[PDB]
């Protein structure tokens, strides 16, 4: 008919669009191309059960030809941790991140079978019944949350099961924390109680960053966390000789961390911890968010803060939390889609050519806004401030239950 | 760039409308080479005509055939679809956006001709049956 872009071979039909004026169908072409962008970069991620739902994580953005994924083929290792042991595995966000692998959740007693399933095929896994020591599966929890036979289920498939498990919550949980490394001089520390807290900062804990704090998806770091007894005066000698010459960011109030605690890592680092916290979580995530040292001047590119996630707070059954634990590791490195090569590819799966395209250019990492069923003003104002001018550009809901006034005023905020 | 694939700049032709397409061009007489692809994968260089014919005629889901005469052409197996936004009971842009994944680019260079920005050169906007319209191919079923 007329010479235009030829179209995919994909195409589902043929849209062919009359009016009787020029100027009612530029409007719909307006109107169009405007809702086109919305319902693209606008995306919910979410399961029936806390299994199931760190299993959609891992489906969507790796080993997956979705665009905006984090990677394109499939990965090595996967991280496990028990059903309901937040605690044991709260603290591994960054550890799957670092290790550039999913985290899914099994039972206590049973493998389950939807898990075992998952493992095959993020990883690619031929056969059941021969090896694949080329895969490595992370298990957080002691032999109370995740029991014995789930680890010998496990080694019948052929893969390599490492336990990270301590005598209680606060022992495993600098198991998984010393797995991570304190490669940057800098970590977060949580209370016994403060599973809210460690929810907020798990994301920018989750960014690989460089030295100088920038994006850096091919050389750089996470950041550990830890929980500690903050019911005490002192803390605990374990404690103490993981943080050595740290620059600590308390997340949480005085309730969960106590001054006496602040006190004692400040006689135990050298250095006066930057306590962020509000009177409750939402307020601590508002801060989280509005620092430009965590989602802004990490950036490469002229632009602000453009993608943003959300996730459910634990404010009524505390065991909400685990769905922000699998959504970490993806929003700390969204932004760019990279093959197995490491290079950033688009759509179809071709490298991207020209200085333009950096893939530490074209990354912008992303927040958990933690919102379970409304949205703390304070957050409003950071997620305004920290946007770019053109506007934002993805929005990604993590988990059942948040409530949609919370997605559709973030919406209003980034412009979508 | 000798070579038809999606975003090429050329003309796009559904597999129903397929003969009259190559009818324009045996009278061509070049104007006074036609170049065929199956699938991306070679059929025809220029009976033989008829061959391209039964694969056009045999046209599967995922199949295409591409033209090269200067100019481009490929015809492609999706279903005819027809909406007159002048009309209620259509979808709305909207509801299209929510079905369908649309090429933002195209959306644009077509809006700037509709504003009067760049002059219709390349009769994107064409004056037929007494209506204006244009043509938009979407890149796929949002999931
Ligand atoms: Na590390």
């Amino acid at each position: 008919a007329a010479k235009a872009s030829i179209a995919d071979e994909n195409s589902p039909v043929k849209l062919t669009l009359k009016s009787d004026k020029k100027k009612d169908l530029k409007d719909y072409v307006d109107d169009l191309r405007t809702y086109n962008n919305g319902y693209s970069n606008a995306i919910e991620v979410a399961g029936e059960d806390r299994i199931e739902t760190a299993i959609a994580l891992s489906q969507k953005y790796y080993n997956s030809d979705d665009e905006n994924a984090i990677f394109r083929d499939s990965v090595d290792n996967v991280v496990l941790v028990g059903g309901n042991a937040i605690v044991d595995g709260l603290v591994a966000s960054p550890l799957a991140s670092e290790k550039k692998a999913p985290l899914l959740l099994t039972s206590k007693d049973k493998l389950d079978s939807s898990v075992k399933a998952e493992i095959k095929r993020v990883m690619n896994i031929k056969s059941t019944t021969g090896i694949n020591t080329s895969k490595k599966v992370y298990l957080a929890g002691g032999v109370n949350s995740i029991s014995k036979e789930v680890e010998n289920e496990l080694k019948d498939m052929g893969l390599k099961v490492t336990r990270l498990a301590g005598d209680d919550r606060y022992e495993t949980s600098l198991k998984i924390a010393d797995e991570v490394g304190l490669d940057n001089d800098k970590a977060f520390v949580v209370g016994g109680t403060g599973l809210a807290d460690a929810m907020s900062i798990a994301p920018v804990a989750s960014q690989l960053r460089n030295a100088n704090g920038k994006m850096d998806l091919a050389d750089g770091d996470a950041t550990p966390i830890v929980v500690v007894d903050g019911k005490a005066k002192t803390i605990n000698d374990d404690v103490k000789d993981f943080l050595d010459d740290s620059q600590v960011d308390i997340i949480g109030g005085e309730n969960s961390v106590s001054k006496d605690v602040e006190n004692a890592i400040d006689d135990a680092t050298g250095k006066s911890p930057d306590r962020y916290s509000g009177d409750d979580r939402q307020a601590t995530n508002a801060k989280v968010i509005k620092e430009s040292s965590y989602y802004q001047d990490n950036l490469n590119n002229d632009k602000k803060v453009v993608n943003f996630f959300v996730a459910k707070d634990g404010s009524t059954k505390e065991d909400q939390l685990v769905d922000a634990l699998a959504a970490a590791p993806v929003a700390a490195n969204f932004g760019v889609t990279l093959n197995s090569d490491g290079k950033p590819v688009d759509k179809d799966g071709k490298v991207l050519t020209g200085s333009d395209n950096d893939k530490n250019k074209l990354v912008s990492p992303a927040p958990i806004v933690l919102a379970t069923d409304s949205l703390s003003s304070d957050q409003s104002v950071s997620i305004s401030k920290v946007l770019d001018k053109d506007n934002g550009e993805n929005l990604v809901q993590v988990g059942k239950g948040i409530a949609t006034s919370v997605i559709n005023k973030l919406k209003d905020l980034l412009s979508m | 760039m000798s070579k038809v694939e999606t975003g090429d700049q050329g003309y796009t032709v559904v597999q129903s409308k397929y003969k009259k397409a190559v009818e324009q061009l045996q009278k061509g007489l070049l104007d006074g080479e036609i170049k065929i692809f199956f699938e991306g994968t070679l059929a025809s260089t220029i009976y033989c005509l008829h061959k391209v014919d039964n694969k056009l005629d045999n046209l599967g889901d995922g199949d295409y055939v591409d033209f090269l005469i200067i100019t481009k052409l490929r015809i492609l197996n999706a279903k005819e679809e027809t909406i007159d936004i002048d009309a209620s009971s259509s979808k709305t842009a909207q509801d299209l956006a929510k079905k369908y994944v649309f090429n933002k680019t195209d959306l644009n260079t077509l809006y700037r001709v509709l504003n009067g920005d760049e002059a219709d050169t390349n009769r994107l906007v064409e004056e037929v049956s007494g209506k204006y319209q244009v043509v938009l191919y979407p890149e796929g079923k949002r999931v």
